[PDB]
């Protein structure tokens, strides 16, 4: 009905809408990656005739669709909207009517982005829209103007969503849930919302400065007029480095919850975990210019930014070890979410070691703007944030939807995506150390070796995505039959050693959150009488 | 059936007296700010408005003197003075939102 | 301490009024890092007889066999517990062949 | 003032909140007429801009 | 015909809560122009009553099968969180006491029987 | 209270709002504004009659959103004590974001001021710009804004005290003392020698004060809806959230002006 | 403790060296099989 979906006020329906928009944009953005790989498979322009445009435009579309339209609406708008009220114990959000406008301004941004792509110019500027190239003299069409308007819409959506989560967490908790006793996912969402609140306005200021400079004649970054194109870099990256932490902090809560349910032992040192999670968010505001090492800064500020960025590894490492200490003694259940979590623990540590290798300003003069950095951030994004998204889906979907998903057909998808992504993103570090630059459509012949191998691996991941789509179809259709036959696994916690099969069937869920105690699917009005803790 | 327990009767007379205490504190502190307004704010505005009024008329005669004689033409513009990368869309090609033809000219020295 | 540990589960097992509590206490006794003393195990056997559950008494040694970690120490527990086990009637898993 | 008699009207109305006040018909009907022109006219110029003809 | 409640016991839903409006030339008070759930809360404050319950559940006892801890709810179920007799002894285990069923707290052993007052 | 009566009421203090069409109507009005503005900037329409239409629909829809909020707080009465704390907390988190927008504008000023560019003069302000004189006219605005914070304070406490002639008079002076700020700022803009197109100096100058100028016009509108609601007996003596958020807004907006008076006027000449 | 730990530890180091050599050393196979 129109009223239920066009006039939505229920938070769960808004979460479903966020999910539904994320998959469509996810499929749209992962086909541009396929075309990019097909264009980079061999030297020479093979598929796109000679157009260097429509290559940069495709890269911009891919990056924006993957970041601002898949991970943001799924981790924050999809999981955050559906699960934070339930684990806290609130019936819905504090501002239920702006929660709808936090979503409905996203489809308008898609229209602005598509119509920007369809205008004769296009926006071939990168996701970092630097002023002098995206000025009015070099990009003379209305294309990047429409691209900027999409960023404003996403920013306003994220800001209004972030204000909602801070007030919801602070004064809508149940009768026993002191701020000291919270689930870790809620803590991650809280810290992420606080980072967004303090980081978005600076991006808005810089982006509006760029718009006014292109159309209102303000020497904001115009060289002829005293403007500085490097001020834009400061303004943008002040939102940029903290941003790489909005996309991973809610990814930490998912892993924290997954590894302590299929390993039947609670997390080792939770208070240190929340301390480390807050320290990464707080201290990420002091390291933004490591993205600006070679721009010509002073020698002494480079030393400061080199010393401050390595401190990031102290709390981060604490999270890596404390994850390896909560699985040491317990009993391990190797299911699909556990396989995703175990893969995450390895691939994210492989990404972080390369990251600390990049943190030294004296060495970054050899690894900047190469495929080395691409290989780096594709480990923490395509293997660090995507994997926790798959793990979260396989973790909560049977509880949310009420439909099981044929385990053995999902482990095949896991192995395919594992060995497909490792093929794409491991050879990149070899291309980067020989000096292969970024953002080029065609490369010298000597680089043709690992590029072919990486192009072969993209088809494996695309096949895994197609298999995942089929898994979705087989879950929605005849998914009620999956828990009748022996295709799926019903219980996420096996009985203990001295626990009989007839006593496990009176205490089925031994969980530390309200999420798994609710009916499947959860009711529209979940909490009439408030729940009591401790 | 009683639902709630026996009335506290101690939270009451501590909630009903704070309201009386609150309105009493707002009653006299309001009188303090009225005294500040009349005896500080009002004289301050009167002593700066009469000063601004006199200086403003001194500027006004200067502004109308500009129109009388172009004479030696308007001062030349530095390389950063008038920026016309893309003409304005609202009306003519080169006029900003607030334009005072008396003081803003934009003459082109070709 | 170990003696404090043994003397406090010797009291927990003596107060277990159902089959849910007996299987809850024994899951706590074997959840600790230390392997329990043979005095502890004897009281656990008495509890199973009190709540009338043969299969939990069988799982006591099965829990011990994986817990004791030594092939001779399992025999050490075996020898001292011969009298109580034979008197009760608990069969080992290998003898039972299930 | 009128708040008491306005309270009795808004409550016990069984109508959408923007239709409860008796004077609401004056705002809503002219709004949807102007609103339609506002969100449909810019959509007509999209194909004209894709071709490149400037009006 | 209908008069404002003037007390928490005379409340008969919403119509009684409505109040007498402020006289012309005076600043309205809350006892004059409150109308709904905000007024019902205000009526409770004037007495020694909190209309919304925020008290956690007791840790005084353990609670056995023959002496369960009674949890009072307006529905056919509720959610309770156990941490032990000294609050915080173990990790929280969420339970769902319902009508015709009691939660057992596999870690600690506490028992809860729902008390269904309502409807 | 009987057990039967208590079950005929909410068991929680939070407010459940009915489905509404304004979150999406505003969303569609923001696309028309975004899509019409992108066209008129480069032609493709011909005149700026569609931009005005988009702004009118954007404003009118927002008015009908606020029209619903006052109805459910004054006639249906869904703002319990817990709901009132969230609204105050939400506004405090909204003014912090507003401050950080200004913090990005002070950063843009200090970047070109501490080390002035070479295409400019070696100095700051650039060569040939007649900057606004801090003592003649802006000083009148400084005294006016401070006096606004003193007359809204006793208007707030007079409302608590219980007399409506002093409360109503405090807002009336407050509104007209803010309009004088807007008209006096209008006079200076139309009498200034330099424009927004005058290099980098005009960009940072008119972006800091211009953003404040656009915020003062929205302050007068907020003050105007509190005079209608006070005159028609909406605001009570112990429950006025639409007025508390207005007093915080005008006090915060005076601190921002004092900061803009020290660095853009005094320190920049 | 030397007798018990030996039966389990030392075989795993050999299995350890195999898997890690696969995840990290796979591109060596492609280069040798036919760098061509
Ligand atoms: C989720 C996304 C994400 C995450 C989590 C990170 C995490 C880190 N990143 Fe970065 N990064 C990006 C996304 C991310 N990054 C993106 C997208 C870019 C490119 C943007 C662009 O230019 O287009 C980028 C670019 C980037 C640069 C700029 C490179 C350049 O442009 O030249 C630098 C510089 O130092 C950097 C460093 C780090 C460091 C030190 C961490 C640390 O957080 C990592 C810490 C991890 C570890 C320390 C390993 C785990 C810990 C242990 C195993 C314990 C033991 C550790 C020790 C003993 C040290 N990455
Ligand atoms: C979330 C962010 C994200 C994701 C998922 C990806 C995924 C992929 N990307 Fe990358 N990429 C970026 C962010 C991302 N990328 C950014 C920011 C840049 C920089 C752009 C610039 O330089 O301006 C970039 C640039 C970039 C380049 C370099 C372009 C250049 O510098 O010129 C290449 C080269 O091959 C590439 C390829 C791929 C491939 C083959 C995949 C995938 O095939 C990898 C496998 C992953 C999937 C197939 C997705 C599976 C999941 C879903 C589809 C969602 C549904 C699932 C759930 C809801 C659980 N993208
Ligand atoms: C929402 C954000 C605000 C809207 C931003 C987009 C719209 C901006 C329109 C600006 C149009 C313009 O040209 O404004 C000009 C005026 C004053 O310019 P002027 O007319 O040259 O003034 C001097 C007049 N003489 C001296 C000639 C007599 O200058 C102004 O008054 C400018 C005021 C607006 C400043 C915007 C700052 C934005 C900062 C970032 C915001 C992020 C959100
Ligand atoms: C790990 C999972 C598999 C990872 C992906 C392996 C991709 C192998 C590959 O691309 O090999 C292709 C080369 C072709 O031979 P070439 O020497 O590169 O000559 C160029 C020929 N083209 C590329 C024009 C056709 O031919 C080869 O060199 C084939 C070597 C295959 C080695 C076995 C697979 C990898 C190890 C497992
Ligand atoms: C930027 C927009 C303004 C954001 C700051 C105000 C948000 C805090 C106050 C607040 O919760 O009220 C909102 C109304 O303002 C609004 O959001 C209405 C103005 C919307 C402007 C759109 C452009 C949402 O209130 P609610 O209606 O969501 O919930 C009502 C529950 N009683
Ligand atoms: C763009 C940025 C938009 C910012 C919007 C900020 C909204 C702040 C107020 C949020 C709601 C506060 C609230 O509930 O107050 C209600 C009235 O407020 C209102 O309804 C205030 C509406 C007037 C705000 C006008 C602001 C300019 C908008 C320009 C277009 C956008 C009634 O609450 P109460 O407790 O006083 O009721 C006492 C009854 N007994
Ligand atoms: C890695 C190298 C590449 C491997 C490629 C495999 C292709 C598909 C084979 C599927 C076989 C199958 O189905 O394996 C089934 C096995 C055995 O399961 P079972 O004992 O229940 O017996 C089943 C019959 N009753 O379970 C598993 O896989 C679970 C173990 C997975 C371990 C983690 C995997 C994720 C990677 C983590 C990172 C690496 C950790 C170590 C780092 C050095
Ligand atoms: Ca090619
Ligand atoms: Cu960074
Ligand atoms: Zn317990």
């Amino acid at each position: 009905m129109v009223q239920r979906w066009l006039y939505s006020t229920n938070a769960k329906d808004i979460a479903v809408l966020y999910f539904m928009l994320a998959i469509f944009s996810g499929m749209a953005g992962t086909a541009m990656s396929l075309i990019i790989r097909l264009e980079l498979a061999a030297p020479g322009s093979q598929y796109l005739h000679g157009n260097s445009q429509l290559f940069n435009v495709l890269v911009v579309g891919h990056a924006v669709l993957m970041i601002f339209f898949l991970v943001m609406p799924a981790l924050i708008g999809g999981f955050g909207n559906y699960l934070l009220p339930l684990m806290i114990g609130a019936t819905d959000t504090a501002f239920p009517r702006i929660n709808n406008i936090a979503f409905w301004v996203l489809p308008m941004g898609l229209v602005c982005l598509v119509t920007s792509t369809l205008v004769e110019s296009g926006a071939g500027t990168g996701w970092t829209v630097y002023p002098p190239l995206s000025s009015i003299q070099a990009h003379s069409g209305p294309s990047v103007d429409l691209a900027i308007f999409a960023l404003h819409l996403t920013s306003i959506s994220s800001l209004l969503g972030a204000i909602n989560f801070i007030v919801t967490t602070l004064n809508m908790r149940t009768n026993g849930m002191t701020m000291h006793k919270l689930p870790l996912f809620v803590w991650s969402i809280f810290i992420t919302a606080f980072l967004l609140l303090l980081s978005l306005p600076v991006l808005s200021a810089g982006i509006t400065m760029l718009l006014l400079d292109r159309n209102f004649n303000t020497s904001f970054f115009e060289v002829s007029g005293g403007g500085d194109p490097i001020l834009y870099e400061h303004l943008f990256w002040f939102f940029g480095h903290p941003e790489v932490y909005i996309l991973i902090i809610p990814g930490f809560g998912i892993i924290s919850h997954v590894v302590s349910t299929y390993s039947k032992k609670p997390v080792f040192g939770e208070i240190s975990m929340v301390y480390a999670m807050a320290s990464i968010g707080l201290l990420g505001f002091l390291v933004w210019s490591h993205h600006m090492y070679i721009v010509g800064l002073d020698a002494d500020t480079r030393a400061y930014f080199t010393s401050a960025t390595m401190i990031i590894a102290i709390p981060t490492g604490i999270k890596i070890f404390s994850w390896l200490a909560t699985i040491h003694g317990g009993s391990i259940r190797l299911a699909t979410p556990m396989l995703y979590a175990i893969a995450f623990l390895f691939l994210f540590t492989m990404g972080g070691l390369t990251g600390v290798a990049l943190a030294n300003a004296s060495l970054d003069v050899a690894f900047h703007d190469t495929y080395y950095v691409v290989g780096h951030f594709h480990y923490v994004l395509s293997m660090g944030a995507i994997f926790s998204l798959f793990a979260g889906y396989y973790y909560w979907s049977p509880q949310i939807l009420g439909l099981n998903y044929n385990e053995k057909l999902a482990q095949i998808q896991f192995w395919l995506i594992f060995i497909g992504a490792n093929v794409i993103f491991f050879p990149m570090h070899f291309l980067g150390i020989n000096g292969m630059p970024r953002r080029i459509p065609d490369y010298p012949d000597a680089f043709a070796g690992w590029n072919y191998v990486a192009s072969i691996g993209s088809f494996i991941a695309t096949l895994s995505l197609f298999l995942f789509i089929y898994i979705l179809y087989d879950q929605l259709v005849n998914g009620l039959n999956n828990k009748v036959n022996n295709k799926s696994v019903i219980y996420n916690k096996a009985p203990d050693f001295v626990e009989s099969n007839t006593i496990f069937n009176l205490n089925t869920v031994k969980s530390s959150s309200i999420e798994f105690l609710l009916t499947s699917p959860p009711a529209v009005h979940s909490f009439n009488t408030p729940a009591v803790q401790s | 059936k009683p639902a709630f327990g026996p009335p506290d009767k101690v939270a009451a007379q501590k909630f009903k007296e704070s309201l009386m205490a609150t309105e009493k504190h707002a009653k006299d502190t309001s009188n303090m700010w009225v005294k500040i307004s009349v005896w500080v704010a009002l004289p301050a505005i009167a002593l700066t408005a009469v000063n601004t009024y006199f200086v403003e008329k001194e500027h006004a005669e200067h502004r109308e003197h500009l129109k009388h004689v172009p004479d030696s033409e308007w001062p030349r513009d530095y390389e950063f003075m008038n920026i016309r990368s893309k003409p304005f869309f609202w009306g003519d090609g080169d006029k900003t939102l607030f334009w005072n033809p008396v003081v803003n000219r934009h003459i082109e020295h070709d | 301490t170990f003696e404090e540990f043994t003397a406090r589960y010797e009291k927990e097992f003596d107060e277990a009024y159902d089959l849910f509590e007996v299987q809850r206490v024994l899951n706590n006794c074997f959840s600790y890092d230390l392997v329990p003393a043979p005095a502890v195990i004897e009281k656990a056997l008495r509890a199973a007889r009190r709540v009338n559950d043969l299969p939990t008494a069988i799982r006591v040694f099965e829990a011990l066999k994986y817990k004791v970690e030594n092939e001779d120490q399992y025999k050490a527990y075996l020898d001292e517990l011969k009298d109580v086990r034979q008197e009760l009637g608990v069969p080992l898993k290998e003898e039972l062949f299930p | 003032n009128k708040v008491i008699q306005l309270q009795k009207i808004f409550q016990s109305s069984t109508k959408p909140l923007w239709w409860r006040h008796p004077r609401s018909a004056l705002y809503l009907y002219p709004f949807y007429a102007i609103f339609a022109v506002a969100v449909v006219t810019p959509l007509l110029y999209i194909p004209n801009a894709i071709r490149g003809i400037k009006a | 015909v209908v008069k404002t409640a003037q007390n928490l016991a005379e409340v008969n839903g919403p119509e009684t809560l409505i109040g007498p409006g402020a006289k012309e030339g005076t600043v309205p008070t809350d006892l004059d122009q409150e109308t709904g759930l905000a007024r019902l809360e205000l009526l409770g404050k004037l007495e020694g009553i909190d209309v919304f319950d925020t008290k956690p559940l007791d840790s005084s006892r353990k609670g056995t099968m023959k002496d369960p801890i009674i949890i009072e709810s307006y529905d056919d179920y509720r959610y309770v969180g156990c941490t032990g007799s000294p609050a915080g002894s173990h990790t929280i285990m969420w339970l769902k006491p319902t009508v015709n069923e009691v939660a057992r707290c596999w870690e600690c052993g506490s028992v809860y029987k729902l008390n269904p007052v309502g409807v | 209270m009987t057990h039967l009566e208590r079950s005929r009421h909410q068991q929680h203090p939070f407010h459940m709002v009915m489905p509404s069409p304004w979150p999406i109507v505003v969303s569609f009005a923001l696309l028309s504004l975004a899509l019409s503005t992108a066209l008129t900037m480069h032609g493709y329409i011909g005149n700026m009659n569609m931009v005005y239409l988009a702004l009118f629909v954007l404003l009118t829809s927002s008015i009908l959103w606020f029209r619903d909020i006052v109805a459910e707080a004054t006639y249906l009465g869904d703002h319990t004590m817990a709901v009132r704390k969230g609204i105050n907390l939400g506004f405090l988190m909204f003014v912090l974001s507003e401050v950080l927008i200004f913090a990005g504008l002070f950063w843009a000023y200090f970047h070109s001021a501490m080390s002035p560019d070479v295409t400019l003069g070696a100095c700051w302000p650039p060569v040939g710009i007649e900057a606004v004189q801090p003592t003649e006219l802006p000083l009148l605005n400084t005294i006016i804004l401070l006096s606004s914070g003193a007359t809204v304070t006793y208007s707030h406490h007079a409302l608590i005290a219980g007399n409506r002639n002093k409360a109503l008079s405090g807002l009336l002076i407050t509104f007209w003392l803010i309009v004088i700020f807007v008209t006096c700022q209008y006079i200076e803009y139309t009498n200034a020698a330099f424009t927004i197109s005058d290099g980098v100096y005009g960009s940072v100058f008119y972006a800091g004060t211009g953003l404040h100028f656009l915020h003062m016009v929205m302050l007068a509108a907020m003050l105007g809806v509190n005079y209608w609601r006070m005159r028609n007996y909406h605001l009570t003596a112990g429950h006025h959230v639409g007025y508390e958020t207005t007093i915080i807004y005008t006090h915060v907006l005076d601190v921002i002006w004092l900061f803009l008076y020290v660095v853009f006027y005094w320190w920049g000449v | 403790w030397v007798i018990t730990e030996g039966r389990r530890l030392i075989p795993e180091i050999f299995q350890w060296s195999a898997v890690l050599s696969v995840c990290l050393g796979w591109p060596g196979a492609v280069y040798f099989f036919s760098k061509a």
